RNA sequence: UGACCCCUGCGAUUUCCCCAAAUGUGGGAAACUCGACUGCAUAAUUUGUGGUAGUGGGGGACUGCGUUCGCGCUUUCCCCUG
C-alpha cells in the first residue's frame, strides 16, 4: 500500500517503558581508554621537546655568550654576516666589506670538531658609524654568486637573544614547508 | 516574474497570518505570522496555532520554528 | 561549507562540542546508550566509533520491541553496525 | 518587528526549556543544550510526552533532525 | 543546477498533485530549479466536494508529485 | 552524463510510461527529457492505486518522484548498447 | 568496480522497496544505480484474506524499463543471459 | 569517514537487516561509498516469506537498516583508519 | 590456485640531456592539457543518510449493524504461521 494510506496498527512508541540501564556505581572499566599509534608518538614527541628544553638550561649556566674569547671589540661596532659561501677567501671578505668602512678585526667561525667553515663571520669596524652604513647596504649583497644577509650581531646587544639551538634566531629556511620563501632575505 | 523568495519576503513584511500544511499530514495545519526564513525554507512564527480539520481545535504555541521539509503548501490569512 | 578548503576541521570541533558529543563521551567513558530506530525497536548497547553520518559501531547490544495482548521480544547481539538515517532518538545512561 | 532568521531564533532557545514534536506524534520537552548545522538537537532533563500526555522522564537525549516535526519553547 | 523547462506552463491553469493525496489548481506565474512554484487563483480542493479559493500561494517542489495543464498549454 | 540518462534523452518524442512514488502510472507521448529525469508528456493515461483512470492533455512530472520508466523496446538497438 | 561491470547483459532480478520483483535483462547502470531492463516482468506478493491459500502471483509484462536506483533495494542473477546459439 | 572500514570486510560473514524487515546472511565481496554491498553465496529471507539461497546479491545502501558483524572482529585495530 | 622476484599506478601530447644494434628500441627531468580516481559544495527539496517502517495472515469457539446469506465494517479467547 501507499505510505499515506498505510494503516499503522502499531506506530512508533516512546522509550519511557524502556529505561533499564546499569546503576551509577557500576562504573566502566578504567583501563579501556587508549589507542595505538596515536599516543606513543605524542609521548615520544613530548620527551624530545622537554629533553632539549631541560638540556637548554644546563648550557646557559655553563657557557656565557658575552664572556667569549672569540668575541672581541665593542658590540655596537661589530657586525654579523651569514650565508657566506665556504670558498670565500679572508681577503675577499675584507675587500667586500671594507667599502663601507675600515675593518679593525674580522672573525670567521669554523666547526669545532670538523673544522669546516660555518658560513658566517663577524666583522668589526673601526668606527660605530661605519658599521651602520653597511647594515642597510650589506644586506642583500652577492658574494661569490650566493646572496648574503647582514644584520647587527645581537648575541651581546639584544636582551633575551639566543641562537637556533636555544630556540631563538631568525630566518625560516628550514621552518614549516611552504611557509617561508627562500627569495626573501633578512 | 515573482519568485517564492520575493513573495515570502513580502508576506513577512506584511506580517500576515500565513497558514502552512504539513508533509505527509493532511489533517494537521499551522498558521502564524512569519518572522524570518533561511535558504532551507525553515520558517519561524511569532504566534502559532495548530488547527486540525477533524478536531477544529486551535492549540496555542507562541514563538516557534518549523522545518522546511515539513512544509507542503502556503496559504494567506 | 563555510570553510571550502580541504584542510577544514569543522567536523572535528563539531563532534567535540556539538550535539554529536554524546557519542564521543560514550566511547570515551565506554558508557551504554539506548537508541530508538525506525524499526519501532530500541537498541541498548555500547559504542566504539562513529562519524558525521551518525553511524555507530555497537557491541553487546540488546534489541527490544513489542508486537500486537502486547508481547515483548528481546535478543542479544555482541557486535553490529547501526545506520544513521534509521535512527530516531538516542539516550545515554541517565546516571 | 525586525526580521529574525530561523538560525538566530534557535540559537537563542539554547539553555532554555523547549518542547519538540516528532513526525509520529510523540513530543520531548527539555533544556536545549546545543544544535548543529543540520539542526540535530540535544536536550537535557528531557521529558517524553506521548500523544500529548506525559509519558516519563528520560534525561539527556540526542535526536536527529530529519525525524522531528517542529519545535516550540516551554 | 539546471532548472526545469516549465516555460510552457507559464500563465496557464494547471492541476497539481501533492504528496498526501492532496490536489490544487491554479495559474502558474513562476518556477525555480527546485520546482518551487507560485500559482494564483488557487483552490484547496479538499477530499470533499467543497471548494475554497484563496488566490496566490506557494508550493514546495519536494511535495509536488505531478502537474497537469487543464488548458493543454 | 550517465548511460541511462542518454537512453532517456534519445527516447524523447516517443510513447513512454512513468510510475511515481504515490503509485500512479503515466503512459503517453514524451515531450521533454532532462538529465535530472524531469519528463514532460502529452495525452497521458494515469492509473491510480485503486485502479480508476482519468484523462489529461498536457502533464509534467518531477524526476525524483518517479519509481521507474518504461520506454520502447526498439531503443535497445542504440549504438551504445 | 568489476563487481558490477562483470554482470552487464545478465538476466538479473531487481528487488523494489515496495516488495516487487522486476526480472529483466540487466543492460547498463550508473553511479546512481539506475538500471535498464529488457523484457521485464513485474511480480508482487498479495496476502490471502479469504483463507489459507497459496500466495497469489500477478505477472505483468513491461518490455524495456528504466528503474531509478533510489527505488532499487537489491539485485541478483535469476539465470544466464538469453543464449543466441541454437 | 567510516565507509572505508565497511569496504575492508570482504570475504567475511555478517547478517544485514533491511528497512522492510528483510534479513540477509552471506559473505561480503565488495562495498562502495554509497554503502551498497555485494554478497556472494547469500541467503535472503523476506518478511513472511521462505528463505532462499542466492549465489550473488548487490544491495543498495539506502535500504539498509543495520549490520551484524562477527564476535571476533578487531574493532580497536580496524578503526585506526 | 600460486611462492619467490619486479613498479609503487596512468591512458595520450610537448621540451632538455644521455645509453644505443644511433631516424627505431630506452632512461633521468618537468610542463600544463582529457578522463567522471578521490576530498569537500554531497546528510539541507533531484538518487551517494528515509515519512517506502517490518507493525501481519489463517484454523476453531466468540458480538453487533447492513445484507444478495457469498460477504463489508465491528468485539473477544486458544492455536499454526513469519
Amino acid at each position: 500500500k501507499l505510505p499515506h494510506e498505510k494503516h499503522h496498527n502499531q506506530p512508533y512508541c516512546g522509550i519511557a517503558p524502556y529505561i533499564r540501564e546499569f546503576e551509577d556505581p557500576r562504573d566502566a572499566p578504567p583501563p579501556t581508554r587508549a589507542e595505538t599509534r596515536e599516543e606513543r608518538m605524542e609521548r615520544k614527541r613530548r620527551e624530545k621537546i622537554e629533553r632539549r628544553q631541560q638540556e637548554v638550561e644546563t648550557e646557559l649556566k655553563m657557557w656565557d655568550p658575552h664572556n667569549d674569547p672569540n668575541a672581541q671589540g665593542d658590540a655596537f661596532k661589530t657586525l654579523f654576516v651569514a650565508r657566506v659561501n665556504y670558498d670565500t677567501t679572508e681577503s675577499k671578505l675584507r675587500r667586500e666589506f671594507e667599502v663601507y668602512g675600515p675593518i679593525k678585526r674580522i672573525h670567521m667561525v669554523y666547526s669545532k670538531r670538523s673544522g669546516k667553515p660555518r658560513g658566517y663571520a663577524f666583522i668589526e669596524y673601526e668606527h660605530e658609524r661605519d658599521m651602520h652604513s653597511a647594515y642597510k647596504h650589506a644586506d642583500g649583497k652577492k658574494i661569490d654568486g650566493r646572496r648574503v644577509l647582514v644584520d647587527v650581531e645581537r648575541g651581546r646587544t639584544v636582551k633575551g637573544w639566543r641562537p637556533r639551538r636555544l630556540g631563538g634566531g631568525l630566518g625560516g629556511t628550514r621552518r614549516g614547508g611552504a611557509d617561508v620563501n627562500i627569495r626573501h632575505s633578512g | 516574474m515573482v519568485q517564492p523568495i520575493n513573495l515570502i519576503f513580502r508576506y513577512l513584511q506584511n506580517r500576515s497570518r500565513i497558514q502552512v500544511w504539513l508533509y505527509e499530514q493532511v489533517n494537521m495545519r499551522i498558521e502564524g505570522c512569519i518572522i524570518g526564513f533561511d535558504e532551507y525554507m525553515n520558517l519561524v512564527l511569532d504566534d502559532a496555532e495548530e488547527i486540525h480539520s477533524k478536531t477544529k481545535s486551535r492549540k496555542q504555541l507562541g514563538r516557534i520554528m518549523l522545518k522546511g521539509d515539513n512544509i507542503t503548501l502556503l496559504q494567506s490569512v | 561549507e563555510m570553510t571550502p578548503e580541504e584542510l577544514q576541521k569543522r567536523e572535528e570541533e563539531e563532534f567535540n562540542t556539538g550535539p554529536l558529543s554524546v557519542l564521543t563521551q560514550s566511547v570515551k567513558n565506554n558508557t551504554q546508550v539506548l537508541i530508538n530506530c525506525r524499526n519501532n525497536k530500541k537498541l541498548l548497547g555500547r559504542v566504539k566509533a562513529f562519524d558525521r553520518h551518525c553511524n555507530m559501531v555497537l557491541e553487546n547490544v540488546k534489541e527490544m520491541w513489542t508486537e500486537v495482548k502486547p508481547v515483548n521480544k528481546d535478543r542479544y547481539i555482541s557486535k553490529m553496525f547501526l545506520r544513521g538515517d534509521s535512527v530516531i532518538v538516542v539516550l545515554r545512561n541517565p546516571l | 518587528s525586525l526580521p529574525l532568521n530561523p538560525k538566530p531564533f534557535l540559537n537563542g532557545l539554547t539553555g532554555k526549556p523547549v518542547m519538540v514534536k516528532l513526525k509520529w506524534g510523540m513530543e520531548y520537552k527539555g533544556y536545549l543544550v546545543s544544535v548543529d548545522g543540520y539542526m540535530n538537537m540535544q536536550l537535557a532533563n528531557t521529558e517524553e510526552y506521548i500523544d500529548g500526555a506525559l509519558s516519563g522522564h528520560l534525561g539527556e537525549v540526542l535526536i536527529r533532525c530529519n525525524n522531528v516535526l517542529y519545535i516550540r519553547g516551554v | 543546477a539546471h532548472p526545469p523547462e516549465l516555460k510552457k506552463f507559464m500563465d496557464k491553469k494547471l492541476s497539481l498533485k501533492l504528496n498526501g493525496g492532496r490536489h490544487v489548481q491554479g495559474i502558474l506565474r513562476g518556477f525555480d530549479p527546485f520546482m518551487n512554484l507560485v500559482i494564483d487563483e488557487c483552490v484547496e480542493m479538499a477530499t470533499s466536494g467543497q471548494q475554497n479559493n484563496i488566490g496566490m500561494v506557494v508550493i514546495r517542489g519536494n511535495s509536488i508529485i505531478m502537474l497537469e495543464a487543464l488548458e493543454r498549454v | 552524463i550517465g548511460v541511462p540518462i542518454k537512453v532517456l534523452h534519445e527516447a524523447e518524442g516517443h510513447i513512454v510510461t512513468c510510475e511515481t512514488n504515490t503509485g500512479e502510472v503515466y503512459r503517453g507521448k514524451l515531450i521533454e527529457a532532462e538529465d535530472n529525469m524531469n519528463c514532460q508528456m502529452s495525452n497521458i493515461t494515469v492509473t491510480y492505486r485503486d485502479g480508476r483512470v482519468a484523462q489529461l492533455e498536457q502533464v509534467y512530472i518531477r524526476g525524483s518522484k518517479i519509481r521507474f520508466l518504461i520506454l520502447p523496446d526498439m531503443l535497445k538497438n542504440a549504438p551504445m548498447l | 568496480s568489476s563487481k558490477m561491470l562483470q554482470h552487464i547483459d545478465y538476466r538479473m532480478r531487481c528487488i523494489l522497496q515496495d516488495g516487487r520483483i522486476f526480472i529483466g535483462t540487466f543492460k547498463a547502470f550508473d553511479k546512481h544505480m539506475n538500471l535498464i531492463l529488457c523484457d521485464c516482468d513485474e511480480f508482487r506478493k498479495i496476502k490471502p484474506k479469504n483463507s489459507k491459500q497459496a500466495e497469489r502471483e500477478e505477472k505483468r509484462v513491461l518490455g524495456l524499463v528504466l528503474l531509478r536506483g533510489e527505488n532499487l533495494v537489491s539485485m541478483t542473477v535469476e539465470g544466464p543471459p538469453p543464449k543466441d546459439t541454437g | 569517514k567510516l565507509v572505508r572500514f565497511l569496504m575492508k570486510l570482504s570475504h567475511e560473514t555478517v547478517t544485514i537487516e533491511l528497512k522492510n524487515g528483510t534479513q540477509v546472511h552471506g559473505t561480503i565481496t565488495g562495498v562502495d561509498v554509497s554503502m551498497n554491498t555485494h554478497l556472494k553465496a547469500v541467503k535472503m529471507t523476506l518478511k513472511n516469506r521462505e528463505p532462499v539461497q542466492l549465489e550473488t546479491l548487490s544491495i543498495r545502501g539506502n535500504n539498509i537498516r543495520y549490520f551484524i558483524l562477527p564476535d571476533s572482529l578487531p574493532l580497536d585495530t580496524l578503526l585506526v583508519d
